[PDB]
RNA sequence: GGGCGUGUGGCGUAGUCGAGCGCGCUCCCUUGCAUGGGAGAGGUCUCCGGUUCGAUUCCGGACUCGUCCGCCA
RNA sequence: UCAUCUAGACAGCCGGACGGUGGCCAUGGAAGUCGGAAUCCGCUAAGGAGUGUGUAACAACUCACCGGCCGAAUGAACUAG
């Protein structure tokens, strides 16, 4: 056990992200489309897998 | 206590180690843990000397020791010797062997009284140790191996032996040096028990891999408690 | 850092050894320290050094003992690190740590103890209860190397005050019957050693050896406080109505005669205080077991339980005493077993055993026991005459030979028999045949001048040198 | 709610981190001494599927063993069981359409 | 070597190639063992797998027992015969290859050992050095 | 390597989605150049999933066996 | 091509986001939120017989709607260089 709150701001940098799904790039949580150029730009998007 | 000790992994104390009731021996290339359950266990009474014996960490194979004498084989440089000079008590006496068999630890299985060598000695190497260690001298093999000092574990209160041995041989064995012997294994059923294991009066250190049961047949027949 | 609340104990609301209101137990599956508690501590480095303890292997478990020492070695510096909160954590974890098979364990707990103790004195008064008993039941344990160093540390902490150690023993008494009755009832083997990773045996070994020292514990409280007995009556009968201490009386098999010399020594001293006697039927369990004993004592193992035959003797001739052999009254078998017993007994004679063999026999004439005539003359000269086979090859059977002869003589003057005479004189005439040396056992010749009269040895002087 | 406290009990065992062997031993050991909590457990543990069993008093001295999820309450656990009833059901109706086409 | 290593070794200038045949000094009951692997040794076109004192390799007993034939088990190199350079200059060599049979962790299916093992195989080796008679 | 088909009691063998016979031998009865008769035992229908209400039976996958075609100058 | 817009739009903060009514079936329960249908009034500046989280069912939180600050363009879908 770490801390509630000190759990929710290591969380904050390291779990609550988004995953491109061609590039497998780490984004922004609120993304709309990825920063990578070698994907495209693309709007395929997915919430990074949390465990529990 | 029969100490856990390993050397860097190794489960077997009795190559590495030679422990005898005044002192103590071990080898230069040793980790923390395993100089710390000397010190802790030995205490500031008995020295404990790091010690090199013909250039190899193997000391107690190399080595024959006595609370009155210490025997070293003909390699031993002058250096080392001069060192286990200054470092040991002026009670105990350090003579160099010279015989062919020249690993002294595995030829000889000794004690305080009485002593095991092997049959192929030579007389002078006999009388040398009649000599220098004080210790009566018998010829003689455990249930047919030569290596009487990797093959049993021997102290004054009791002595341990090779677990395959005829149990003619060990009553035999038992009246001819005075104690009671118990056949039985050490670190997890290895056979070589003097290489396996030190013991003296008062302790005996053992490898991490050494059960239970084999950990209370060491303290029953060698009266540590 | 630490999650999770032991909520099973707060429901069973019992403080086991503790009277500062954390749960103190040997066993393994409860008594460790509150995660909350945990929480508490002062400083990380504390809060690691618990975490390691209750880790299972050794080596880590030895470091972090080796860390806590050094802290409190530097008590300045550490004053405020050590706190009640450390106490009592410290405490319910000492507790386990007094159980561990690992020998460095037991004799760093017990010095860091007594450590702290010193350092804070006078600050310690609330823990003291609880750790007192823990502290004596070290010092007073079966392997001398544990007890003995604990012992000394234990004077230093008290100024070397004599009559302090004392009174710890009489100020604590019923914590410290309290902790033998949780040893003795509350616990069992399994429940003292993991399964899973101890085997039926050792579990049971372990049991047996941390009873043991419940034991010696016992016999010195009932020595330092007479009323004791009285004060603590119902609590005593509960611990000796249990069969543990009982089961501890096993010849048959195990390392250890430490452990049944000490049963022993407890029975006599119920007999002397006569508690045995205000509880009847506890006496009588005792009995039966000492009856069992006696089956387990056999040749095959005659060399081990050699030392500890003449103690069971002297015993026997006090317990004989009361109820008239009462003691051998319970057992239709008495009698079958002490001659399997005496059989057993004669071929390896202990030193100083013929002499309680005597005493045994000077109690048994007056309730006539056995028949002397019959058994217990013969079965002596069978003892003599497996001695004078035993002529004197090794050390000491020359003094067991002499001593025998002593109480021998002894025998014959009771028999008042002209045959047993006659026997006698054969005897010690075939002995002196035998050969030996005069001289080396000259005290023992001292002794032999009795059989041959001097007047006679002087006629013997004149037959010898007759003889071709 | 009993169901619930013994549920509370268990997991703050777990949160502990303890060795599941040795909370079975405290069970049997609180057992022993009359602890009610640990006396309506039944002691074969299933913690590697998160789940328990609870002994529950048919009549308000015959007891029954039912399966508690640990991961959801009481009453989530409850509707399961209506759930595996009410499946049970259809399967039943599927029967009852099936008999009279199937014995001819 | 590799996994049952105590230690480190020094370059011991190679001696036993693969193919090659060495007496076997345990008690055993095997004659010779027969070297078809270095334990350790690397990848060179053409260059063939050669062992050391000290060394464990995979060997085939070709002669001896029965029950020993036809089966792959590791064994140790405990003389070389052919000389090499310690760091106190000496050179020296045996006058036989001899090696002994153990399993992938190096204790030793034997339990004796006839005529002399190198130190620097001992001092790499435990086992070998618990059961060797003597130790140049 | 690829394709196509195959898999049932100790053995051989019949199977439309609702495991029988023969052979081996278990027992009993009954007979020289040793028979016959009557009750027996014997299957996870190669295995694993889905459909159905139920798959030897329908389907998908895997294993196994048997066929056919395949490198160079 | 649809919509909103100085009679205050879209982002961002802050406040309300209600009664008839736990609307009708159905369930051991399901009260906006397991489903089937309907989906209407009042008070309104404004609030769905409910957008989600949500409980056994509740409770609770948030929405799309209206309001203060902001003062001017913005949202969705699609087409092709
Ligand atoms: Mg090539
Ligand atoms: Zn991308």
């Amino acid at each position: 056990i770490i801390e509630p709150s000190l759990k929710a701001l290591a969380s904050k940098y390291n779990c609550d992200k988004s995953v491109c799904r061609k590039c497998y790039a780490r984004l922004p949580p609120r993304a709309t489309n990825c920063r990578k150029r070698k994907c495209g730009h693309t709007n395929q998007l997915r919430p990074k897998k949390k465990l529990k | 206590m029969a100490t856990r000790t390993q050397f860097e992994n190794s489960n077997e104390i009795g190559v590495f180690s030679k422990l005898t009731n005044t002192y103590c021996l071990v080898a230069v290339g040793g980790s923390e843990n395993f100089y710390s359950a000397f010190e802790a266990e030995l205490g500031d009474a008995i020295p404990i000397v790091h010690t090199t014996i013909a250039g190899t960490r193997i000391i107690g194979r190399m080595t024959a020791g006595n609370r009155r004498g210490l025997l070293v084989p003909t390699q031993t440089t002058d250096q080392e010797l001069q060192h286990l000079r200054n470092s040991l008590p002026d009670s105990v006496k350090i003579q160099r062997v010279e015989e062919r068999l020249s690993a002294l630890g595995n030829v000889i299985c000794c004690n305080d009284y009485v002593a095991l060598v092997h049959p192929d000695i030579d007389r002078e190497t006999e009388e040398l140790i009649s000599d220098v260690l004080g210790v009566e001298v018998f010829r003689q093999t455990i249930s047919g191996n030569i290596l009487v000092g990797s093959y049993c574990s021997l102290s004054n209160q009791g002595g341990l032996v090779h677990p395959q041995t005829s149990v003619q041989d060990q009553e035999e064995l038992s009246s001819l040096l005075q104690v009671p012997l118990v056949a039985g294994t050490v670190n997890r059923g290895s056979s070589v028990v003097g290489a396996g294991m030190v013991v003296n009066d008062y302790l005996a250190v053992t490898g991490l891999d050494t059960t239970a049961p084999e950990l209370s047949v060491i303290e029953s027949i060698f009266r540590l408690q | 850092s630490f999650g999770g609340i032991n909520t099973f104990q707060q429901y069973n609301t019992d403080l086991g050894l503790g009277h500062n209101g954390v749960r103190i137990s040997l066993n393994y599956f409860d008594g460790l320290p509150d995660p909350s508690l945990l929480n508490s501590l002062y400083s990380n480095e504390l809060k690691l050094i618990f975490k390691s303890l209750l880790k299972r292997d050794e080596t880590t478990k030895e470091k972090a003992l080796m860390d806590l020492s050094n802290l409190i070695s530097d008590f300045n510096q550490n004053e405020y690190f050590f706190n009640d909160i450390f106490l009592l954590c410290w405490s319910q974890i000492y507790a386990k740590l007094i159980i561990s098979d690992y020998k460095v364990i037991r004799l760093q707990s017990h010095q860091i103890t007594i450590m702290l103790v010193k350092s804070l004195r006078k600050k310690i008064s609330k823990f003291l209860k609880d750790f007192i008993p823990l502290i004596l039941l070290g010092t007073c344990e079966l392997d001398y190397s544990v007890s003995k160093p604990s012992l000394n540390e234990l004077t230093e902490c008290f100024n070397k005050d004599p009559a302090k150690i004392n009174a710890l023993w009489a100020v604590f008494q019923e914590q410290l019957l309290n902790l033998v009755k949780e040893i003795v009832v509350n616990e069992n083997e399994d429940t003292i050693s993991d399964e899973r990773y101890s085997s039926k045996e050792e579990s049971e070994f372990r049991y047996h050896r941390v009873i043991a020292s419940a034991v010696l514990l016992l016999i010195k409280l009932f020595v330092h406080n007479k009323d004791v007995s009285e004060r603590n009556s119902s609590s005593l009968k509960v611990i000796l109505s249990d069969e543990s201490i009982w089961k501890l009386l096993n010849l048959k098999n195990g390392q250890n005669t430490n452990a049944y010399e000490t049963v022993l020594r407890l029975i006599d001293v119920l007999y002397t205080r006569g508690y045995m006697p205000s509880h009847k039927n506890i006496m009588k369990l005792a009995v039966k077991k000492l009856l069992k004993s006696l089956t387990h004592i056999t040749s095959k193992n005659i060399l081990k339980v050699c030392p500890v035959l003449p103690s069971i003797l002297n015993l026997l001739a006090t317990l004989d005493d009361y109820e008239d052999g009462t003691i051998w009254s319970y057992d239709k078998s008495s009698k079958e077993k002490v001659l399997k017993f005496l059989s057993v007994s004669r071929t390896s004679p202990s030193p100083g055993f013929f002499n309680a063999v005597f005493a045994l026999y000077s109690s048994t004439k007056r309730h006539s026991f056995l028949d002397y005539y019959l058994e217990w003359l013969p079965f002596w000269q069978k003892s003599v005459q497996r001695l004078n086979e035993k002529g004197f090859s090794a050390r000491n059977s020359a003094e067991v030979l002499n001593e025998f002869w002593t109480n021998f003589l002894k025998f014959a003057e009771d028999s008042s028999e002209e045959r047993v005479k006659k026997m006698v004189e054969s005897e010690i005439f075939n002995s002196l045949s035998c050969g030996k040396s005069l001289s080396e056992y000259t005290k023992l010749n001292q002794t032999l001048s009795g059989v041959f009269p001097p007047d006679k040895w002087e006629r013997e002087i004149e037959d010898y040198f007759t003889s071709d | 709610p009993l169901i619930e406290e013994v549920k509370l009990a268990v997991q703050g065992l777990i949160d502990q981190q303890m060795d599941w062997n040795t909370i079975e031993k405290l069970i049997k050991s609180e057992q022993k001494k009359g602890n009610r909590i640990a006396q309506l457990l039944n002691l074969p543990l299933n913690l590697k599927q998160n789940k328990i069993s609870v002994k529950l008093d048919l009549s308000s001295n015959e007891k029954i063993n039912v399966t508690i999820d640990l991961g959801l309450s009481a009453y989530a656990n409850a509707t399961e069981y209506f759930n595996i009833k009410k499946t049970s059901a259809q399967k039943q109706k599927k029967v009852e359409k099936n008999v009279g086409k199937a014995m001819k | 070597s590799g996994n049952g290593a105590q230690g480190t070794k020094f370059r011991i200038s190679l001696g036993l190639p693969v193919g090659a045949i060495m007496n076997c000094a345990d008690n055993s009951g095997a004659r010779n063992l027969y070297i078809i692997a270095v334990k350790g040794s690397g990848s060179r076109l053409n260059r063939l797998p050669a062992a050391s004192l000290g060394d464990m390799v995979m060997a085939t007993v070709k002669k001896g027992k029965p029950e020993l034939r036809k089966k792959v088990m590791p064994a140790i190199v405990v003389r070389q015969a052919k000389s090499w350079r310690r760091r106190d200059g000496v050179f020296l060599y045996f006058e036989d290859n001899a090696g002994v049979i153990a399993n992938p962790k190096g204790e030793m299916k034997g339990s004796a050992i006839t005529g002399p093992v190198g130190k620097e195989c001992a001092d790499l080796w435990p086992r070998v050095a618990s059961n060797s008679g003597v130790v140049v």
